[PDB]
């Protein structure tokens, strides 16, 4: 369902699958790991992707 | 503002 998010912090990976991003960006949503973490790329940038918290963005698009 | 841990 949820396709585009924002994010309203910034976050670091903590580990090598996660995505680490800053506050303000857009991630399209390509799958989710749990309700908690979920999987995507920076939109613009899709190189800079993986696994990212749920509580940490805003849903945007669908 | 605590990051969920993984599982």
């Amino acid at each position: 369902k949820v396709r585009r998010v924002k994010t309203i912090y910034d976050c670091q990976a903590d580990n090598d699958d996660e995505l680490t991003f800053i506050e303000g960006e857009v991630i399209i949503v390509t799958g989710e790991e749990d309700q908690e973490w979920w999987i995507g790329h920076i939109e613009g940038q899709p190189e800079r992707k993986g696994v990212f918290p749920v509580s940490f963005v805003h849903i945007l698009s669908d | 503002i605590k990051k969920p841990v993984r599982r």
